[PDB]
C-alpha cells in the first residue's frame, strides 16, 4: 500500500492494492477542471444555491450560461464540474423525477432523487466499460414535513443531506468557512441564509463580485417553487452586504 | 452507444489468490469499524458514524438498515456498494415472502445476498463489492448473526468486528464478553468494543445502533443512544 | 504537461489529473480545421466558412460545410467532415421526430440540447470515439427571434451572439467584437462575415479558398437558405476591398 | 357522457356531466370528467374510464417532462398532439373520445377534438360523448361568434343540461371550468343550479 | 361478495362479507376479503379470489419495499396508482375489483378500482355482486363526518344488505377501521348467520366401516 | 477492451490452461478433505477451517453438502464458488428425478457438473471456479461410490483419495495402507483419523479441527449423517490410545 | 504505436491512423481516372494482372442504368460497397419508380462508411471510388474515401501514381465541359497514361472505360471494345 | 368439462391431534374405467400429504413438479416444510400458470413438523387457497361430499372416530357420482403413526 498500483487499477474502476479506485478519485479532480465553486445553505424556512458565473466573453448570450437547473418545479439544482456530463446527469434527474410521480402519484422527495442519481453513478464505479461522470450535484427543495432539504451526490456514489455545503475548486475552503459560521449561527432567516452564502463564495474567491458574476437559486417554504434570482435583485443583496 | 466487457475482472494469480477480492477486503479493513453481538437472547449492531462534519446532517442517511420486519444490516467499507446490496437484500427478502408467505429465514437471506456478492467476482466487466456485511435476525426463536464479505463467503458469529482495528476489536471481544449476556448487556459491551478504537468524542451522533430481538428489528434513537453512552442506561 | 501514459487511449479513462484526453484530442482535430463563423444579427443568424480549395478539380459546392438540418435551422461545421455529416443526419432526424411527436417545429435550444447529448454519449466509453467536430446551429422565427448555438466534441452546448470554430477561433472573435450585431441587420452582416473571413484567412500557408454563406432570418422568411450569389459577390468585393487597407 | 368545450377571446370554458355507468347502473354519479393535463391545459373525457384515465396520466407525464426540458409553458396544440398520437396509434385498443382545451401564451384560448379514430381537429367549440347527439341542433342554433367567458360558460350549461335530460348515459351534476391567462377556476352546478326546461304538458 | 368502504370524520371503515363460492355452492363460509397493504392502508377484494390475492399481495410487497427506502409511510395514491396501472395493463384479465382505503399524511383516502384499471375517488363505495344492495344502504343513510361508531355500523348495515339480498354473499361481516392514529381490524365484527342446531345423531361408531387393507408406520 | 481482457480461456505455448492451474494452487491451500470407500459405507472427512472461538456456526456441517437423497459431497477451495456449484448440483439432481422419477445415477450427477466447469474453460472469457469436490453416494448401479472433480471439468471415481492441503502425503499414505477390497466403514474411519492426524498441522487432532460424515445403506433408504462431537473423539482417542500400544511392539 | 491499432483511438494530434492506413490501400490500387463533359461522365482505368497467364482485374462495375464505378483498394470491400450501392438503387426504383439521384446515393455511402470508423473493433472500408453517373442535374463524377468523406469533382483520379493524372486533368479542365464524347474519353485515356513508366503505355488488354450520359446508359468497354477509343491517340511525350 | 374428464374425489378432515385424507381410486377416460389403483394422494414429507383431484395428467405433473420444489426447499432451508408453507408453495406453482392453468384443485392435510397443530386446506386450479378447521373437498362430487360432511363432522375426534367419519363421507358421496369410486383409500396421520387403509367399496 501507500499509493501502490497494480494492473490497470489506474485505467478502469478496479481495486488497487490499497483498496482504492483511482478512476473515481481522478473523477473528483475532474470536477475542479471547470475552475468553479458552488455553495448551498439550508435556512430554517428555505434553501439556497449560489455559484460563480464566469462569462469572460461578451459574445455569449449570458442567458444561456448557467449551472442552475430546474429539475421539478419544487426541486432545483446546481452542477459543478464537467459541463456535458452535468447536463446529462441533470436530464437523468429530470427523467427519474417525472417518472417517479407518474408511477407513484406524488412529487419525488429531494431525499430520494439524490439517492437515485447516486445509485446510478455507483454503477460506473463498479463497471469498467465506462468512466464515472466528472461532476457533482446539489439539489434543494422543501419536503412535506421536513421543511427545506439540501443534498449533494458524488461521482463516487456517495450522497447526503447537509446544513450547508460546497463543491468546486474552493470546496474545502468553503466548508471551513460555513461550518465556522454555523456554530455562531444567528437566526437562519431567508436573508441571512442568502447573505451567508454570497459571502462564503466572495471571501474564498476574495472577489466582492458584481451582480452578473454570480447566480442564485432558491426554494422557499412559503414559495416552494424553485426560483432563480434576477440580476437586479441579486445586487439588492450585494448592496445590503456593503452597508457594513 | 455502449457495449459491455464480457471477461471477468477477477482472476487467479499463480499464488492461487484472487487478487481483486483481497484488495476488496483491504477496502473493508480500512472502513469505519462495526461490531455485532449475539446475546443468545437477541443481537446488536453498531458502527462508527463519525461524519457529522458540523455540516453533515447525520439524519439523512443511515448505515444500520432494516431489510425485513425482522432482519437488519450494517457494513464496513465502501458506502455506495453497501447501498446497492441493501436494495438487493430487501428485494430478495420480498421475492421470498411472496412465494412462501413466511418472512425470510436470516440464514437464507444471507445465502442469497452472498450469492450476489460472489457473482461480482466472476461476471464480466465488474469488480467485487468493496464491503463486508453483518446481518442480524430473529428467525424461529434463535437469534442469528452473520457476516459475508467480498468473496461471497459468509459465516455465523457469536460476535465480531470489521473495519479499522477489527483485529483488536475482535480479540477484545475474544474475552471482554461472552454468551448468556442479556439484552442491554450486549449493547454496552458493544459500544465499548467500539470505543476501543473510536478516536474522538464518541457522542450520540458519532454512532448508530440497531438491535434485533425475537420481536422485530429496529434502530435505536439518539435518545436511547445518548443514554447507553453515559456508561450505562 | 505531457500526460499520456495509457491515460489517453480511451474515452472511458480519466487522466490522473481529471482529464479525458480522447475528447481533448478530438478537439485538436477541430482546431486544425478551417475557420467557420456564426453571428446573431437582429433579424436572423448569418453563417460563413473558409472552405479551403482542396484541389482545382473539385466542383464549387463540394465538401459543403453548411447544411439545412431542418427548414428553419442551419448547421455550420468544422473538423472531420464525415463525422460532422453524420451529426447533421442526427440533427435532421431529431428535428423530424420532434415534429412527428409534438407537432410543431423544434425550438433551436431543444434541437441543440438533444444533439449535444448524443455527442456527449460518445465521450464516456472505450466502445466508441468522440466526434472530431464542432458545429453551430442557427435559426429565426418571430416567436423565438434569432438564435445561435455551438456544440463541441465534449457535448457542451451554449447560446451566442457571435462565435467561431477552427484554425482561427481566437483571431475571428477579436474581429467579431468590433461589430454591434445586436443592432445590426442580417443583410448588412453578410458583408462583415465575409470580411472577418478574409482577415483571419492565412494568405500564406493555406492556398486559395471559397466562401460559403448561410441565410436565415426575417429576410429569408424563417427558412434557412443559401445566401444569393448576388449578395455573396457584393460581400466578397467588400471583403477584398476592405482588405486593401 | 356529455362533454363540451368553447373558445372565447382570452381563454376557454369546459363542461361535462358526472355520470359513469356500467350497463344501466350508475357506478359514480359524481365523476370528475375534466382532467388537468398541465397548469392551464385540460381535457374532457368520454369513453372507457380506464382508457381515458390511463391515456391522460400518460399525456400529463409526457407533457410535464417536455415543459421542464424547455423551461416554458407548453402549447395547447402540443397537448392535443400527444393525445392524438396515442389515440391514433392505439385506436384499435382504446375507446376514448377526447376534447382538449386550454390557454396558450402563444395561441391563446383553444379547443381541439380527438374523437374515436385518432384524428385531431381544432374547433370554435366541441361536443362529445353519448349525450352529444341530442344537442347538435341546439348548439348549432345557439352558438354565437364573440361570446363572453360568461355567455359561453352559460351556453355549455344549457347544452349539458339539455343533453343530461335526454340521455340515460348522462346526468348527475354539471362541472365547469374556465381557463385564461390569469389561471383556472372550476365550479359545480348541483340540483337547482342546473338550468331547467318545463316538460311539455296540456 | 359485498365489499364497501366509507370515509368518516377521523378516518375510514371497510366492510366485507365472508362467503366464497365455486359456482352456486359455498366453498368457504369464512373467506378473508379485507387485505393488508401497508400499516395505514387496507384493501377489500371482489372478483377472482386468486387475482384479488396476488395483486393485493404484490402491491403490498412493493409498498413495503418502497417505504423501506423513502423511510416515510406509504401514501394511498401510490397504492391506487400501482394497482390501477397493473390492472389496466392486463386489459381486464386480472379480475380484481378493489375497495382501497387508508390514511395519509394527506388524510383518509377511499378509492374504488375496477378490473380494467379505472378508479373512483369517493366518500363511499361498493363492489361485488352485493354492491347494489350495499350501495342502497349508503345512499339512504349516509352523512359526511360520521363518528367512528356512526359509520362503523353504516358499513356493517350495508354489508348486511348484501349478505341477505345477494345469493353471492353470506356469512360474517368483517370490518376495518383506520384513523390518524388507530387501526382496528375487527375480524368477526358481526355474525348474523349460524348453522342450524343438529336435530339428530350420526356419529360413526368404530367398526362400522369395513376395511380391505391396513398398514401403519411409526414416526419419531 | 482487448487491452483489459486477461484471456482466461486460452491455450499456453505448453498447451495448458494457466487459469485452471492457478485455481488448483488455491485448492492446495484449502482445508484438507478426503473420502474412502468401504463395502458397507463410504465417508468424507475434512479439515474444518472455520475454527475460531467466536463463530456461532449453525449448520449441519461446514464443508459437507447434501445433494441427492443418496448423495452428499465436500469441497476444497473458494467456499462461495462452492455454494454455486453445489446449488447447481442439487438442481441437476432434481431435474433428473422429475424427468425419470428415479434418483440420478451417481456418476451422472458428476459428469453433469463437470460439463459446466469444462465450459468455463473453453469459452466465455470468465475465470473457472476455484473448487475441487469429493462426491460420495449410493445408486442401484454401483452402490457406494466416491468421486473427485477438478475446476478443469475433470473427474474420476476413487476407492480412496484426498484433496486440499498436503493432498500428496495423504494419498501415498492411503495408497499403501488401504484395504483394496476388504474395507469396513470402521476400518475406513480408521485411516481417516490416522491420515488427518498426519496431514494437518495440528497436535492431538482435536474434534473441532475436523468434520466427519458417512453414507450407508439401511433397510432401503440411504442414510447420511455427520458424527457428533463425542462420536468424533472416540476415533480420536482410539487412534492414539492404540498408537503408544504400537511402539510396544517395535 | 499505442495510437495505431484501433479506429476509436485519436492520436495526440487529432488524427486517426487506422483511417489513414486504410487510405493507403487506395494508393496501392492501380490508378483510375474520372471526368465529365456537360453531357457525359467518363471513367477510365488501368487493369493489373498477377502473372502473364492471369486475366486483368475488374476496375469498373455497373451499379444501375445511370451509375457505374471504378475501384481502387481492397476488392472485397469494393464488392460490399458496390452491392450496397446496387441495393440502394433498386430500392429507389421500387418505391419511387425513378432513378436514385447520384448525389443522394453518394450521401448514403458517406453515412454508411462513416459508422465503422467510430466503433471499437470495426475497421474503415479499405477502398476508394470514382463514381460516374447521370441524373436530372446532368453528369457527375464523385470520389469517396476510406474516411467517410466524399467529393464532387470536375475530374479526378485515385490510385498509384495518380498524381500525374490529376496534374494532367487540372491542366485541361476548361476543355472538358465542351468536349464531345470521344475527345472526353481521350483526355481520360491520356491522363491515365501519365501514371505509367515511360517505357510502356495503354494496351487494349489493360484499359477499361466506363461511359454514362444523356444519350447513353452506363456501359463498359474492355478488350477489342477499347480499340475504337485507343485509335487516334497522341504521340505520348518522350 | 375438462375437470370431470378423469373423474375423481378427494377429501381432508381435521381431528383433535390428528388429520385424515382420502381419495377414490378410479382412473377413467369419460365413461371407461382404465385403472383401479390410481394414486391421487402424495407424501410430501412425514405428517404432510397432498391430495390431487382433476385431470390425470396435471395431477401427476403438479405433484412431480411440486416435489421438485419441495426437495430443494428442504435442502436449502435446513428443515422440513411447514404445512402453511407447502400450501403457499403450491399456490405459487399453480398461479404461475394463471392464463393456462393446470386442471387440478389440491387438498393439503398434515400436522406441524414441530407442533401438534393439525392443518387442512384446498386450492383453486389457479392457486387460491382455503383453510378450514373442519374439512375440504375436491373433485367431481363436491356437492355429494359437502352433504356428508355437514352432517357427520364433529369438532373433536380421536383417530378412530375420524377414520370412521371420513370413510363414510367418501364411500357415500362417491356412490352418487358415476365417475368417482372403484375403491377408496384413507390416510390418518397422528404425531406417532400413519395408518393407511383401503376401504371396502362398490366397484361400479
Ligand atoms: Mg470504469
Ligand atoms: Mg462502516
Ligand atoms: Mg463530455
Ligand atoms: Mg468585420
Ligand atoms: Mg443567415
Ligand atoms: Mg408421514
Ligand atoms: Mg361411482
Ligand atoms: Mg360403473
Amino acid at each position: 500500500s501507500r499509493g501502490s498500483s497494480a494492473g490497470f487499477d489506474r485505467h478502469i474502476t478496479i481495486f488497487s492494492p490499497e483498496g482504492r479506485l483511482y478512476q473515481v478519485e481522478y473523477a473528483f479532480k475532474a470536477i475542479n477542471q471547470g475552475g468553479l465553486t458552488s455553495v448551498a445553505v439550508r435556512g430554517k424556512d428555505c434553501a439556497v444555491i449560489v455559484t460563480q458565473k464566469k462569462v469572460p466573453d461578451k459574445l455569449l448570450d449570458s442567458s444561456t450560461v448557467t449551472h442552475l437547473f430546474k429539475i421539478t418545479e419544487n426541486i432545483g439544482c446546481v452542477m459543478t464540474g464537467m459541463t456535458a456530463d452535468s447536463r446529462s446527469q441533470v436530464q437523468r434527474a429530470r427523467y427519474e423525477a417525472a417518472n417517479w410521480k407518474y408511477k407513484y402519484g406524488y412529487e419525488i422527495p429531494v431525499d430520494m432523487l439524490c439517492k437515485r442519481i447516486a445509485d446510478i453513478s455507483q454503477v460506473y464505479t463498479q463497471n469498467a466499460e465506462m468512466r464515472p461522470l466528472g461532476c457533482c450535484m446539489i439539489l434543494i427543495g422543501i419536503d412535506e414535513e421536513q421543511g427545506p432539504q439540501v443534498y449533494k451526490c458524488d461521482p463516487a456514489g456517495y450522497y447526503c443531506g447537509f446544513k450547508a455545503t460546497a463543491a468546486g475548486v474552493k470546496q474545502t475552503e468553503s466548508t471551513s468557512f460555513l461550518e465556522k459560521k454555523v456554530k455562531k449561527k444567528f437566526d437562519w432567516t431567508f436573508e441571512q441564509t442568502v447573505e451567508t452564502a454570497i459571502t462564503c463564495l466572495s471571501t474564498v474567491l476574495s472577489i466582492d463580485f458584481k451582480p452578473s458574476e454570480i447566480e442564485v437559486g432558491v426554494v422557499t417554504v412559503e414559495n416552494p417553487k424553485f426560483r432563480i434570482l434576477t440580476e437586479a435583485e441579486i445586487d439588492a443583496h450585494l448592496v445590503a452586504l456593503a452597508e457594513r | 452507444a455502449e457495449r459491455g466487457y464480457s471477461f471477468s475482472l477477477t482472476t487467479f494469480s499463480p499464488s492461487g489468490k484472487l487478487v481483486q477480492i483481497e484488495y476488496a477486503l483491504a477496502a473493508v479493513a480500512g472502513g469505519a469499524p462495526s461490531v455485532g453481538i449475539k446475546a443468545a437472547n437477541g443481537v446488536v449492531l453498531a458502527t462508527e458514524k463519525k461524519q457529522k462534519s458540523i455540516l453533515y446532517d447525520e439524519r439523512s442517511v443511515h448505515k444500520v438498515e432494516p431489510i425485513t420486519k425482522h432482519i437488519g444490516l450494517v457494513y464496513s467499507g465502501m458506502g455506495p456498494d453497501y447501498r446497492v446490496l441493501v436494495h438487493r437484500a430487501r428485494k430478495l427478502a420480498q421475492q421470498y415472502y411472496l412465494v412462501y408467505q413466511e418472512p425470510i429465514p436470516t440464514a437464507q437471506l444471507v445465502q442469497r445476498v452472498a450469492s450476489v456478492m460472489q457473482e461480482y467476482t466472476q461476471s464480466g466487466g465488474v469488480r467485487p463489492f468493496g464491503v463486508s456485511l453483518l446481518i442480524c435476525g430473529w428467525n424461529e426463536g434463535r437469534p442469528y448473526l452473520f457476516q459475508s464479505d467480498p468473496s461471497g463467503a459468509y459465516f455465523a458469529w457469536k460476535a465480531t468486528a470489521m473495519g479499522k482495528n477489527y483485529v483488536n476489536g475482535k480479540t477484545f471481544l475474544e474475552k471482554r464478553y461472552n454468551e448468556d449476556l442479556e439484552l442491554e448487556d450486549a449493547i454496552h459491551t458493544a459500544i465499548l468494543t467500539l470505543k476501543e478504537s473510536f478516536e474522538g468524542q464518541m457522542t450520540e451522533d458519532n454512532i448508530e445502533v440497531g438491535i434485533c430481538n425475537e420481536a422485530g428489528f429496529r434502530r435505536l434513537t439518539p435518545t436511547e443512544v445518548k443514554d447507553y453512552l453515559a456508561a450505562i442506561a | 504537461s505531457s500526460i499520456g501514459t495509457g491515460y489517453d487511449l480511451s474515452a472511458s479513462t480519466f487522466s490522473p489529473d481529471g482529464r479525458v484526453f480522447q475528447v481533448e484530442y478530438a478537439m485538436k482535430a477541430v482546431e486544425n480545421s478551417s475557420t467557420a463563423i456564426g453571428i446573431r444579427c437582429k433579424d436572423g443568424v448569418v453563417f460563413g466558412v473558409e472552405k479551403l480549395v482542396l484541389s482545382k478539380l473539385y466542383e464549387e459546392g463540394s465538401n459543403k460545410r453548411l447544411f439545412n438540418v431542418d427548414r428553419h435551422v442551419g448547421m455550420a461545421v468544422a473538423g472531420l467532415l464525415a463525422d460532422a455529416r453524420s451529426l447533421a443526419d442526427i440533427a435532421r432526424e431529431e428535428a423530424s421526430n420532434f415534429r412527428s411527436n409534438f407537432g410543431y417545429n423544434i425550438p433551436l435550444k431543444h434541437l441543440a440540447d438533444r444533439v449535444a447529448m448524443y455527442v456527449h454519449a460518445y465521450t464516456l466509453y472505450s466502445a466508441v470515439r468522440p466526434f472530431g467536430c464542432s458545429f453551430m446551429l442557427g435559426s429565426y422565427s418571430v416567436n423565438d427571434g434569432a438564435q445561435l448555438y455551438m456544440i463541441d466534441p465534449s457535448g457542451v452546448s451554449y447560446g451566442y451572439w457571435g462565435c467561431a470554430i477552427g484554425k482561427a477561433r481566437q483571431a475571428a472573435k477579436t474581429e467579431i467584437e468590433k461589430l454591434q450585431m445586436k443592432e445590426m441587420t442580417c443583410r448588412d452582416i453578410v458583408k462583415e462575415v465575409a470580411k472577418i473571413i478574409y482577415i483571419v484567412h492565412d494568405e500564406v500557408k493555406d492556398k486559395a479558398f471559397e466562401l460559403e454563406l448561410s441565410w436565415v432570418g426575417e429576410l429569408t422568411n424563417g427558412r434557412h437558405e443559401i445566401v444569393p450569389k448576388d449578395i455573396r459577390e457584393e460581400a466578397e468585393k467588400y471583403a477584398k476591398e476592405s482588405l486593401k487597407e | 357522457t356529455t362533454i363540451m368545450a368553447v373558445q372565447f377571446d382570452g381563454g376557454v370554458v369546459l363542461g361535462a356531466d358526472s355520470r359513469t355507468t356500467t350497463g344501466s347502473y350508475i357506478a359514480n354519479r359524481v365523476t370528475d370528467k375534466l382532467t388537468p393535463i398541465h397548469d392551464r391545459i385540460f381535457c374532457c373525457r368520454s369513453g372507457s374510464a380506464a382508457d381515458t384515465q390511463a391515456v391522460a396520466d400518460a399525456v400529463t407525464y409526457q407533457l410535464g417532462f417536455h415543459s421542464i426540458e424547455l423551461n416554458e409553458p407548453p402549447l395547447v396544440h402540443t397537448a392535443a398532439s400527444l393525445f392524438k398520437e396515442m389515440c391514433y396509434r392505439y385506436r384499435e385498443d382504446l375507446m376514448a373520445g377526447i376534447i382538449i382545451a386550454g390557454w396558450d401564451p402563444q395561441e391563446g384560448g383553444q379547443v381541439y377534438s380527438v374523437p374515436m379514430g385518432g384524428m385531431m381537429v381544432r374547433q370554435s367549440f366541441a361536443i362529445g360523448g353519448s349525450g352529444s347527439s341530442y344537442i347538435y341542433g341546439y348548439v348549432d342554433a345557439t352558438y354565437r361568434e364573440g361570446m363572453t367567458k360568461e355567455e359561453c360558460l352559460q351556453f355549455t350549461a344549457n347544452a349539458l343540461a339539455l343533453a343530461m335530460e335526454r340521455d340515460g348515459s348522462s346526468g348527475g351534476v354539471i362541472r365547469l371550468a374556465a381557463i385564461a391567462e390569469s389561471g383556472v377556476e372550476r365550479q359545480v352546478l348541483l340540483g337547482d343550479q342546473i338550468p331547467k326546461f318545463a316538460v311539455a304538458t296540456l | 361478495t359485498t365489499i364497501a368502504g366509507v370515509v368518516y370524520k377521523d378516518g375510514i371503515v371497510l366492510g366485507a362479507d365472508t362467503r366464497a363460492t365455486e359456482g352456486m355452492v359455498v366453498a368457504d363460509k369464512n373467506c378473508s376479503k379485507i387485505h393488508f397493504i401497508s400499516p395505514n392502508i387496507y384493501c377489500c377484494g371482489a372478483g377472482t379470489a386468486a387475482d384479488t390475492d396476488m395483486t393485493t399481495q404484490l402491491i403490498s410487497s412493493n409498498l413495503e419495499l418502497h417505504s423501506l427506502s423513502t423511510g416515510r409511510l406509504p401514501r394511498v395514491v401510490t397504492a391506487n396508482r400501482m394497482l390501477k396501472q397493473m390492472l389496466f395493463r392486463y386489459r381486464g384479465y386480472i379480475g380484481a375489483a378493489l375497495v382501497l382505503g387508508g390514511v395519509d399524511v394527506t388524510g383518509p383516502h377511499l378509492y374504488s378500482i375496477y378490473p380494467h384499471g379505472s378508479t373512483d375517488k369517493l366518500p363511499y363505495v361498493t363492489m361485488g355482486s352485493g354492491s347494489l344492495a350495499a350501495m342502497a344502504v349508503f345512499e339512504d343513510k349516509f352523512r359526511p363526518d360520521m363518528e367512528e361508531e356512526e359509520a362503523k355500523n353504516l358499513v356493517s348495515e350495508a354489508i348486511a344488505a348484501g349478505i341477505f339480498n345477494d345469493l353471492g354473499s353470506g356469512s360474517n361481516i368483517d370490518l376495518c377501521v383506520i384513523s390518524k392514529n388507530k387501526l382496528d381490524f375487527l375480524r368477526p365484527y358481526t355474525v348474523p348467520n349460524k348453522k342450524g342446531t343438529r336435530l339428530g345423531r350420526y356419529r360413526c361408531e368404530k367398526g362400522t366401516t369395513a376395511v380391505l387393507t391396513e398398514k401403519i408406520t411409526p414416526l419419531e | 477492451s482487448r487491452r483489459y481482457d486477461s484471456r482466461t480461456t486460452i491455450f499456453s505455448p505448453e498447451g495448458r490452461l494457466y487459469q485452471v492451474e492457478y485455481a488448483m494452487e488455491a485448492i492446495g491451500h484449502a482445508g484438507t478433505c478426503l473420502g474412502i470407500l468401504a463395502n458397507d459405507g463410504v465417508l468424507l472427512a475434512a479439515e474444518r477451517r472455520n475454527i475460531h472461538k467466536l463463530l456461532d456456526e449453525v449448520f449441519f456441517s461446514e464443508k459437507i453438502y447434501k445433494l441427492n437423497e443418496d448423495m452428499a459431497c465436500s469441497v476444497a477451495g473458494i467456499t462461495s464458488d462452492a455454494n454455486v456449484l453445489t446449488n447447481e448440483l442439487r438442481l441437476i439432481a432434481q431435474r433428473y428425478l422429475l424427468q425419470y422419477q428415479e434418483p440420478i445415477p451417481c456418476e451422472q450427477l458428476v459428469t453433469a457438473l463437470c460439463d459446466i466447469k469444462q465450459a468455463y474453460t473453453q469459452f466465455g472469457g470468465k475465470r473457472p471456479f476455484g473448487v475441487s469436490l469429493l462426491y460420495i453416494g449410493w445408486d442401484k448401479h454401483y452402490g457406494f461410490q466416491l468421486y473427485q472433480s477438478d475446476p478443469s471439468g475433470n473427474y474420476g471415481g476413487w476407492k480412496a483419495t484426498c484433496i486440499g492441503n498436503n493432498s500428496a502425503a495423504a494419498v501415498s499414505m492411503l495408497k499403501q495402507d488401504y484395504k483394496e477390497g476388504e474395507m469396513t466403514l470402521k476400518s475406513a474411519l480408521a485411516l481417516a483419523i490416522k491420515v488427518l492426524n498426519k496431514t494437518m498441522d495440528v497436535s492431538k487432532l482435536s474434534a473441532e479441527k475436523v468434520e466427519i460424515a458417512t453414507l450407508t445403506r439401511e433397510n432401503g433408504k440411504t442414510v447420511i449423517r455427520v458424527l457428533k462431537q463425542k462420536e468424533v473423539e472416540q476415533l480420536i482417542k482410539k487412534h492414539e490410545e492404540e498408537e503408544a500400544k504400537a511402539e510396544r511392539e517395535k | 504505436n499505442q495510437y495505431d491499432n484501433d479506429v476509436t483511438v485519436w492520436s495526440p494530434q487529432g488524427r486517426i491512423h487506422q483511417i489513414e492506413y486504410a487510405m493507403e490501400a487506395v494508393k496501392q490500387g492501380s490508378a483510375t481516372v474520372g471526368l465529365k463533359s456537360k453531357t457525359h461522365a467518363v471513367l477510365v482505368a488501368l487493369k493489373r494482372a498477377q502473372s502473364e497467364l492471369a486475366a486483368h482485374q475488374k476496375k469498373i462495375l455497373h451499379v444501375d442504368n445511370h451509375i457505374g464505378i471504378s475501384i481502387a483498394g481492397l476488392t472485397a470491400d469494393a464488392r460490399l460497397l458496390c452491392n450496397f450501392m446496387r441495393q440502394e438503387c433498386l430500392d429507389s426504383r421500387f418505391v419511387f419508380d425513378r432513378p436514385l439521384p447520384v448525389s443522394r446515393l453518394v450521401s448514403l455511402i458517406g453515412s454508411k462508411t462513416q459508422i465503422p470508423t467510430q466503433r471499437y473493433g470495426r475497421r474503415p472500408y479499405g477502398v476508394g471510388l470514382l463514381i460516374a453517373g447521370y441524373d436530372d442535374m446532368g453528369p457527375h463524377i464523385f470520389q469517396t474515401c476510406p474516411s467517410a468523406n466524399y467529393f464532387d469533382c470536375r475530374a479526378m483520379s485515385i490510385g498509384a501514381r495518380s498524381q500525374s493524372a490529376r496534374t494532367y486533368l487540372e491542366r485541361h479542365m476548361s476543355e472538358f465541359m465542351e468536349c464531345n464524347l470521344n475527345e472526353l474519353v481521350k483526355h481520360g485515356l491520356r491522363a491515365l497514361r501519365e501514371t505509367l513508366p515511360a517505357e510502356q503505355d495503354l494496351t487494349t488488354k489493360n484499359v477499361s472505360i466506363g461511359i454514362v450520359g444523356k444519350d447513353l446508359e452506363f456501359t463498359i468497354y474492355d478488350d477489342d471494345d477499347v480499340s475504337p477509343f485507343l485509335e487516334g491517340l497522341e504521340e505520348r511525350p518522350q | 368439462s375438462i375437470m370431470s374428464y378423469n373423474g375423481g374425489a378427494v377429501m381432508a378432515m381435521k381431528g383433535k391431534n390428528c388429520v385424515a385424507i382420502a381419495a377414490d381410486r378410479r382412473f377413467g377416460i369419460q365413461a371407461q374405467l382404465v385403472t383401479t389403483d390410481f394414486q391421487k394422494i402424495f407424501p410430501m414429507g412425514d405428517r404432510l400429504y397432498i391430495g390431487l383431484a382433476g385431470l390425470a395428467t396435471d395431477v401427476q405433473t403438479v405433484a412431480q413438479r411440486l416435489k421438485f420444489r419441495l426437495n430443494l426447499y428442504e435442502l436449502k432451508e435446513g428443515r422440513q416444510i411447514k404445512p402453511y408453507t407447502l400450501m403457499s408453495m403450491v399456490a405459487n406453482l399453480l398461479y404461475e400458470k394463471r392464463f393456462g392453468p393446470y386442471y387440478t384443485e389440491p387438498v393439503i392435510a398434515g400436522l406441524d413438523p414441530k407442533t401438534f397443530k393439525p392443518f387442512i386446506c384446498s386450492l383453486d386450479l389457479i392457486g387460491c387457497p382455503m383453510v378450514t378447521d373442519d374439512f375440504v373437498v375436491s373433485g367431481t362430487c363436491a356437492e355429494q361430499m359437502y352433504g356428508m360432511c355437514e352432517s357427520l363432522w364433529e369438532p373433536n375426534m380421536d383417530p378412530d372416530h375420524l377414520f370412521e367419519t371420513i370413510s363414510q363421507a367418501m364411500l357415500n358421496a362417491v356412490d352418487r357420482d358415476a365417475v368417482s369410486g372403484m375403491g377408496v383409500i384413507v390416510h390418518i396421520i397422528e404425531k406417532d403413526k400413519i395408518t393407511t387403509r383401503t376401504l371396502k367399496a362398490r366397484m361400479d
